[PDB]
């Protein structure tokens, strides 16, 4: 949040600035939104607002050939352990289906199994 | 049973083989379809041989071949080949599905060759083996008796040839329904037929059917003139009524033409039958002088409105919050609006000295709103706050100007001359606080002025304001210019001002062209999709904002289906909170042909997160249903009025307070907790500062004029929409960032009544009316069914749905014309046998002249 | 007649309807990982 | 989106002072209930409206 001085020319004494209100409130905590238009003078409450253009959008779009070789570096060493990687997966699914049958969960397997589908679609992306 | 028999005739050479084997076929087809599909290749190479002359019957079968296998493409061709041999009245299921399937080839293949010619019909360019077929049906129609489905085929067909044909062979004499019937090709070249060519063709049409009848409704006749928005033929019915001049003739098209008319249209009337002669007495009523004058006297006489109203509400919040004097100056113009009360603002003194600069711009200007409806003594009231006259300070100044403007909107020929010369002095020599001031009131008023006017003079003076660099007097030039485009507008204006905008550092100038250019573009529909692609996409937020307001105003009325597309899109992927709550209150423009279906969008959007949207859907039923009103918009803006957020309760508050205007016991039940809550939130004091905001405006709204007025932006007679009323709800729909932008609903007060004239004096009478809404049942708030009949004079109040029943009494000697439409307004009487005058009511008018 | 051209135009409601709820709930999985992320 | 209109409006329920813990002992005709909590004293309340 800003504060903003007094230079007046459009104020003297008191009078009525800061056009163009919408958006949001006072907010601040406590005093400061105590006076607002009878003590402008040292305090009152502002807005922040920020101007971007078209080329300034792209700046920082950039962190998505370099990075095709560094997509490939952790497929590379999952070919090592590809047999050890997916039997670690059935294993854990294997313990989360007899979880359903003692309710007589979801959850727990939902989230392991998402995990192995993503994995499997990168592989297929190496070929 | 197998086709192979039949068919292997087919092979040899002889005259009764080749026509034994395919007459054999046709008797049987659903039996035998299946193995001839793969004789096809078969049947079809005897229709290319010239010596073979059964090919009509034998492309008949082939037709049935596509027919059986579900596809009617090639199923119509072959069919047409059979000529004689395709029997029109067998009326099976194969000459009753083919025949209709050939229609709507015929609509497609229509509307695709519209656009390169119109005269596709006449011409060979469309095949005339589906024309023959077509014309079939249109005569068999007409053994039946319907006029609607042989008029209604031809209208999404694009052909003029039948609807000449058959309507003015229908024509007997008696006349009056074959003037519905035309009526009706009125109505359905709107909502069937979205094209504006078409559209306008018809009622170049239809004008000539009812002048080539001697009977013929006059209504119906601006009713046609107003839709083509065409001054020629509007001079074919002066002319017309000049020798048949009657009580209730030429006075009735003069007093209709004021609102329906756009202001191009008025500037052709009084110039073209000044040349030719013209009424000397009817002179004032084509510029709309005494329209104003009549409502006058209804407004002061019959004011219904409280003292204790606006005294409560002012005298709750004083000094400290000044943010609360706008809306003291909000609640008392409404109210007083046209009855010319200034005696508010001197009987509190202490609430005209705790009033800043900008809080005395809004009470000065407070006077055009109530004293509007008075153009003789609208500058003579206000002459101390007009320049000239030294006051305490220059934002006093400015606000008279702006007032100024709001008295004569549309009538400012008079103060053009004063305003014009007091920019253009200003023009050369600015960059001071002061002289800004006056430069900032001068183009606010010039804007009302000159609304609709064409004069560039206008346009270039405020164009060179915004270049001297001043973001203080640059936000009216931007809104001033806005008015003067409105309608077709200038080309050249489209380009300047959008390219001006981006190269500019000013806030508030750049908000006020993007406001600015949806008010060039007006009506163009399709026309205005050069600017619309431009500024939906630049990626400013400024820009995009006045972007979605393009095309409220160009598909206002009548729109289409890709027009809420495009206002969907923008509101959804764009983050700007502004732009997406500016998409969601354009979809009320769009939506002003039906007001029941507008809810049912409302309903899905008003549920959403990002709460400015939540308020722009809220005002999307305050734009459209507020000229009806419908009991299902009052539970979709339940839920927001008990929203914690503090300016969604602004926009839930001022809603219901357009569309609850005059209802009471008997009509609306609910608004009698609506009501109560508008007083609740200025007597509770626990409440945030913009929540006591709304409420001040709410009930300013309803108690408006003293409840005699009403807000609408359309009635039905010519089937258009006001020019004042819509673009000044554009205004008020904006109350975010100037406050008092409410005065601008001035505009759009519609008050309901019915003035009698009486044609032979051209005064008004006073006698009773019969009528079946009797205070028991139908009545108003002061401070269904029907049985028993009820009598009231004129100049009174009379509610939209009171206006089914009223009737003239006769026994007066009053002959009514127009009679009872539905609806308020006007309505020009006659005289049986004049002898002496009867009775006589006095308006501001006697005073005057 | 003037029945059978209405079915037409609640064909292009529930097209504007259908349109705009397939466009706001995909919009509302961008707006459903940033709400859970900030709180 | 109600999910979504619920968490963002938790910040308004995160910034609730919370609630106590006590046990109840004895009540009396005032709908006055006497309120033990164990880490502080006893603190004699108003039940609820709806309760």
């Amino acid at each position: 949040d800003a504060f903003r001085l007094i230079d007046t020319g459009a104020l003297i004494n008191n009078l009525e600035p800061r056009q163009t209100t919408s958006n949001t409130g006072l907010l601040n905590k406590a005093n400061i939104q105590a006076l607002i238009h009878g003590l402008n003078r040292h305090y009152y409450s502002l807005n922040i607002d920020y101007h971007k253009t078209a080329k300034e959008t792209k700046m920082l779009m950039n962190l998505h050939y370099e990075e095709k070789e560094e997509s490939n570096l952790a497929a590379t060493k999952s070919m090592v352990k590809i047999a050890e990687q997916y039997s670690k997966r059935i294993e854990e699914e294997k313990e989360l289906t007899e979880e359903e049958l003692k309710t007589r969960p979801k959850k727990h397997l939902s989230e392991t199994a998402d995990e192995t589908l993503e994995n499997n679609i990168v592989s297929v992306l190496t070929a | 049973t197998t086709a192979a028999p039949l068919l292997a005739l087919l092979r040899e050479n002889q005259d009764s083989v080749k026509t034994y084997a395919l007459e054999s076929i046709n008797n049987v087809v659903d039996q035998l379809w299946s193995e001839i599909s793969n004789e096809l290749p078969d049947i079809e190479a005897l229709y290319d041989d010239d010596t073979f002359s059964d090919r009509e019957m034998a492309a008949l079968i082939a037709s049935k071949v596509y027919y059986n296998l579900g596809e009617y493409e090639s199923a119509v061709k072959y069919a047409l080949a059979a000529k004689d041999r395709f029997d029109i009245d067998e009326k099976s299921q194969f000459v009753e599905t083919i025949v209709s399937k050939s229609i709507e080839m015929y609509v497609q293949e229509a509307s695709k060759q519209y656009t390169k010619d119109e005269q596709f019909y006449t011409k060979d360019i469309i095949d005339p083996k589906l024309t023959s077929i077509f014309e079939r049906m249109i005569e068999k129609c007409l053994k039946a008796s319907e006029l609607k489905l042989a008029l209604g085929i031809a209208l999404e067909g694009y052909r003029l040839d039948i609807i000449e044909s058959a309507l003015k062979s229908k024509l007997d004499q008696s006349t009056s329904e074959n003037v519905k019937i035309i009526n009706y090709l009125l109505t359905l070249a709107i909502t069937t037929v979205t094209n504006s060519k078409f559209r306008s063709s018809i009622l170049r049409k239809s004008f000539d059917f009812l002048m080539n009848m001697p009977n013929c409704d006059y209504l119906t006749l601006n009713k046609v003139v107003v839709n083509l928005n065409d001054a020629g033929l509007a001079l074919q019915l002066f002319k017309k009524l000049k020798e048949e001049n009657d009580e209730g003739l030429s006075a009735q098209i003069a007093f209709d033409l004021v609102s329906s008319a756009s202001q191009q249209l008025l500037e052709i009337l009084v110039t073209e039958l000044t040349a030719q002669g013209y009424d000397p007495a009817l002179l004032n009523i084509l510029s709309g002088l005494p329209t104003c004058d009549y409502y006058n006297t209804f407004l002061l006489n019959n004011k219904n409105i409280d003292i204790g109203l606006l005294n409560k509400s002012k005298s709750s919040l004083d000094g400290k919050f000044s943010l609360f004097h706008t809306a003291v100056s909000v609640a008392n113009g409404f109210m007083h609006a046209g009855t010319t009360d200034n005696s508010f603002i001197k009987a509190n003194l202490p609430w005209l000295g705790k009033a800043q600069n900008w809080a005395k711009f809004t009470a000065t200007a407070s006077l055009g709103v109530i004293h509007k409806g008075n153009l003789l003594e609208g500058k003579k009231v206000m002459a101390p706050y007009l320049p000239g006259s030294r006051a305490s300070s220059r934002f006093i100044k400015g606000g008279s100007l702006y007032g100024l403007g709001l008295i004569y909107a549309g009538f400012g020929r008079d103060t053009t001359d004063y305003l014009k010369n007091i920019i253009v002095e200003n023009s050369g020599t600015s960059g001071d606080e002061d002289v800004d001031v006056l430069l900032h009131g001068a183009s606010l008023g010039i804007g009302l002025a000159a609304m609709g006017s064409a004069n560039i003079e206008v346009y270039e003076a405020l164009k060179e304001v915004l270049y001297n660099d001043s973001a203080t007097s640059g936000e009216a030039a931007a809104l001033g210019m806005g008015l003067c485009m409105l309608g077709t507008g200038k080309p050249e204006a489209i380009h300047d001002m959008f390219t001006y905008s981006q190269e500019t550092q000013h806030g508030n100038i750049t908000r006020g062209l993007a406001v600015g250019l949806a008010l060039i573009n007006y009506g163009r529909q399709e026309l205005a999709d050069d600017l619309i692609t431009k500024m939906l996409a630049s990626d400013e937020s400024l820009l995009r904002y006045g972007g979605a307001f393009t095309i409220a105003l160009a598909y206002a009325g009548t729109g289409n289906n890709s027009a809420v597309k495009r206002l969907l899109h923008v509101a959804v992927s764009d983050s700007n909170d502004d732009v997406r709550r500016a998409a969601v209150i354009a979809l009320g423009f769009v939506l002003l042909r039906d007001y029941t279906t507008v809810p049912r969008i409302v309903q899905l959007l008003s549920k959403s997160h990002n709460a400015h949207v939540r308020c722009g859907t809220a005002f999307a039923l305050g734009i459209a249903c507020a000229g009806k009103g419908l009991q299902s918009a009052i539970d979709v803006l339940d839920p927001l009025t008990k929203d914690p957020v503090d300016f969604v309760r602004q926009a839930a508050m001022i809603a219901l307070s357009m569309i609850l205007i005059q209802q009471t016991e008997k009509l609306n039940p609910q608004v009698a907790d609506i009501n109560k809550n508008f007083l609740s939130v200025i007597t509770n004091k626990h409440q945030e500062g913009l929540a006591k905001f709304g409420a001040c405006v709410a009930q300013g709204i309803m108690n408006a004029g003293g409840r005699n007025v009403t807000i609408q932006l359309e009635n039905a007679d010519t089937g258009t929409l006001d020019t004042k009323s819509v673009v000044g709800l554009v205004m008020f729909s904006q109350f975010w960032y100037w406050f008092p932008l409410a005065h601008f609903l001035s505009l759009s007060f519609t008050p309901t009544t019915v003035i009698g004239i009486r044609g032979s004096d051209q005064a008004i009478p006073k006698f009773q009316m019969n009528c079946y809404a009797k205070e028991d049942a139908f009545s108003y708030p002061r401070m269904k069914y029907s049985s028993k009949p009820y009598k009231v004079d004129n100049m009174t109040r009379i509610l939209p749905q009171q206006s089914r029943y009223i009737s003239f009494i006769k026994d007066d000697r009053f002959v009514p014309v127009r009679k009872f439409k539905g609806n308020n307004g006007v309505v020009v009487l006659r005289d049986r046998e004049p002898k002496e005058p009867v009775a006589l009511i006095e308006t501001v008018r006697q005073m005057k002249d | 007649y003037f029945k059978l051209k209405k079915l037409e135009k609640e064909y292009e409601l529930l097209t504007l309807q259908e349109d705009y709820i397939k466009d706001e709930q995909r919009h509302l999985k961008r707006e459903l990982k940033r709400a859970q992320e900030e709180v | 989106n109600d999910k979504v209109r619920f968490i963002k409006d938790e910040l308004r329920l995160l910034q609730e002072p919370g609630s106590y813990v006590g046990e109840v002992i004895k009540i009396v005709s005032d709908k006055k209930v006497l309120v033990k909590v164990q880490p502080e004293g006893k603190y004699i309340v108003d039940v609820a409206k709806d309760i």
